[PDB]
């Protein structure tokens, strides 16, 4: 048995915003809705299909039909960006079920595009025989991002450890991604180049073990 | 006040066992199912066990049948958690859970509807050993740093199998156009991130930058100035 | 030992069917034929499930709900029905394996003048889920006026009593009910018939 839920969903401050559930014959069980905001612990904020625990705001609904559990946010509002889990317990063995969760995101800034800069290896580091590329990317309000490195517009393959997209203080949003190499294979190609995706709109950096 | 509190977690070795523990204060904890519930680094929210409210049913997820126990001492308002076997894949928080509904006592029935109390977890930690201190390399300002209004300077802390890691600037001075990274966890098991600072072009003759890297489990502590060098 | 089914069948006093009472029995041999084998029981429907071979089989957990209906709703008793019980009351899942006991209590449960301790709900602002059970006596709203104490437009107490006369028609005489739900999952069968590997 599974709950299925859409990965993301964004909405501008004050829409409506709805968060589906579908699983086979949920309509026959009861779903609840949890609020898990970063670093913090899940919050109950719907029970009994539709049921708001206490203390929660009303602007919070849920409804349940057929094989679709639906949780919905009118006027939504900048302290409701949360991950959102919906669940169900079954009737028969007592089993709990969670769905995949959904990334809420309220829009409360203006779209930014990322600043990429790509770090060769130190010299202190290639003294440890070892080489580390360093890409970081910096100042991107929508989250979410893409990164994709080559060696001479020849995609790498392997070695490429990539960072989620973490809040910084100014409220966008920064990731970094690393690509290890040996010495050799470092003074072995032209460049390298670190290609970062965000909104439809990608934009690479570039270094070569010469510069 | 409801209150739920865990205890118990760590690190831990593949193959070895752990018990975790979740205190009850503030309501007549014998009354209520109780659920354990874990959460992976970046994954969702993942079932692991649920209790009745005297401990005569159980049930567990399929990933953790065998392995675990649920357990619960209603009169010291405890829950238990027996964690046997570990395997890698059970690093994650670990949060227990009461159930909003309540048995009366007198006849064998409890239905289950929404988890409204939650602990704030304890983490669990299953690596294979290596627990290493880390070496930090500094990230040069460029020559296509230099060439914007401003430029960018960092830290790499690479190969420290302890996740906890602090990272300051100028001991704390320099607190503004910075960001520390969450740590990438390699395949080797063991952990690396970096701190970067924007930084203006101009003052990259005057004003000195030195990061400070405390990685207090292996008692390490290391400053590295970074020049443009 | 033997299975207490003497203690929820032969039970001095039963439940109303709004607050079914449940019995968990583990950890007994359950000698299924002393009920089969009584023929005094005017229903015995069993659903996914041999009349006698389970006697030879053994499960986790056996639960017997328990509750006090009228004759004509004793059909109600059964899968994926609708009426006031089933919607209101005592819910049964579609998928139900198990055993529906009911038998007539006109002797014991009516009295001349009439019995007005066995209730039943009447009103409920939606429908029970599979077993589930509803002892809340919240105020039931039809109206559009909120009610917060007793009673005003259309502010009805959910509750209501069965009538329970021995001179009632024999659809509206009492009838007693016990329904066996079996549970075998992945841990020690505890509850076991005698003709099984085990004894
Ligand atoms: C209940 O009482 C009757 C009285 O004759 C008896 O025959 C029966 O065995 C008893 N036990 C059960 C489980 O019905």
């Amino acid at each position: 048995y599974e709950l299925t839920q859409p990965p993301s969903v964004s909405v501008s401050p004050g829409q409506t915003a709805s968060i589906t559930c579908s699983g086979d014959k949920l309509g026959d069980k009861y779903a609840c809705w949890y609020q898990q905001k970063p670093g913090q612990s899940p919050v109950l904020v719907i029970y009994q299909d539709s049921k708001r625990p206490s203390g929660i705001p009303e602007r919070f609904s849920g409804s349940n039909s057929g094989n679709t559990a639906t949780l919905t946010i009118s006027g939504t509002q900048a302290m409701d960006e949360a991950d959102y889990y919906c669940q169900a317990w079954d009737s028969s063995t007592s089993y709990v079920v969670f769905g995949g969760g959904t990334k809420l995101t309220v829009l409360g800034q203006p779209k930014a595009a990322p600043s990429v800069t790509l770090f060769p290896p130190s010299s202190e580091e290639l003294q440890a025989n070892k080489a580390t590329l360093v890409c970081l990317i910096s100042d991107f309000y929508p989250g979410a991002v893409t990164v994709a490195w080559k060696a001479d517009s020849s995609p790498v393959k392997a070695g490429v450890e990539t960072t989620t997209p973490s809040k910084q203080s100014n409220n966008k949003y920064a990731a970094s991604s690393y690509l290890s190499l040996t010495p050799e294979q470092w003074k072995s190609h032209r460049s390298y180049s670190c290609q970062v995706t965000h909104e439809g709109s990608t934009v690479e950096k570039t270094v070569a073990p010469t510069e | 006040e409801v209150q739920l509190v865990e205890s118990g977690g760590g690190v831990v070795q593949p193959g070895r066992s752990l018990r975790l523990s979740c205190a009850a204060s503030g309501f007549i904890f014998s009354s209520y199912g109780m659920y354990w519930v874990r959460q992976a680094p970046g994954k969702g929210l993942e079932w692991v066990a649920v209790i009745w409210y005297d401990g005569s049913n159980k049930y567990y997820a399929d990933s953790v049948k065998g392995r675990f126990t649920i357990s619960r001492d209603n009169s010291k308002n405890t829950l238990y958690l027996q964690m046997n076997s570990l395997r890698a894949e059970d690093t994650a928080v670990y949060y227990c859970a009461r159930d909003l509904s309540s048995s009366s006592g007198w006849d064998d029935y409890y239905y289950y509807y929404g988890m409204d109390v939650w602990g704030q977890g304890t983490t669990v930690t299953v690596s294979s050993a290596s627990t290493k201190g880390p070496s930090v390399f500094p990230l040069a300002p460029s020559s296509k740093s230099t060439s914007g209004g401003t430029a960018a300077l960092g830290c790499l802390v690479k190969d420290y199998f302890p996740e906890p890691v602090t990272v300051s600037w100028n001991s704390g001075a320099l607190t503004s156009g910075v960001h520390t990274f969450p740590a990438v966890l390699q395949s080797s098991g063991l952990y690396s991130l970096s701190s970067v600072v924007t930084v203006p072009s101009s003052s990259l003759g005057t004003q000195t930058y030195i990061c400070n890297v405390n990685h207090k489990p292996s008692n390490t502590k290391v400053d590295k100035r970074v020049e443009p060098k | 030992n033997l299975c207490p089914f003497g203690e929820v069948f032969n039970a001095t006093r039963f439940a109303s069917v709004y607050a079914w009472n449940r019995k968990r029995i583990s950890n007994c041999v359950a000698d299924y034929s002393v009920l089969y084998n009584s023929a005094s029981f005017s229903t015995f429907k069993c659903y996914g499930v041999s009349p006698t071979k389970l006697n030879d089989l053994c499960f986790t957990n056996v639960y017997a709900d328990s509750f006090v209906i009228r004759g004509d709703e004793v059909r109600q008793i059964a899968p994926g029905q609708t009426g006031k019980i089933a919607d209101y009351n005592y819910k049964l899942p579609d998928d139900f394996t198990g055993c529906v006991i009911a038998w007539n209590s006109n002797n014991l449960d009516s009295k001349v003048g009439g019995n007005y301790n066995y209730l039943y709900r009447l009103f409920r602002k939606s429908n029970l889920k599979p077993f589930e059970r509803d002892i809340s006596t919240e105020i039931y709203q039809a109206g559009s006026t909120p009610c917060n104490g007793v009673e005003g437009f259309n502010c009805y107490f959910p509750l209501q009593s069965y009538g329970f006369q021995p001179t009632n028609g024999v659809g509206y005489q009492p009838y007693r009910v016990v329904v066996l739900s079996f549970e075998l999952l992945h841990a020690p069968a505890t509850v076991c018939g005698p003709g099984s590997h085990h004894h």
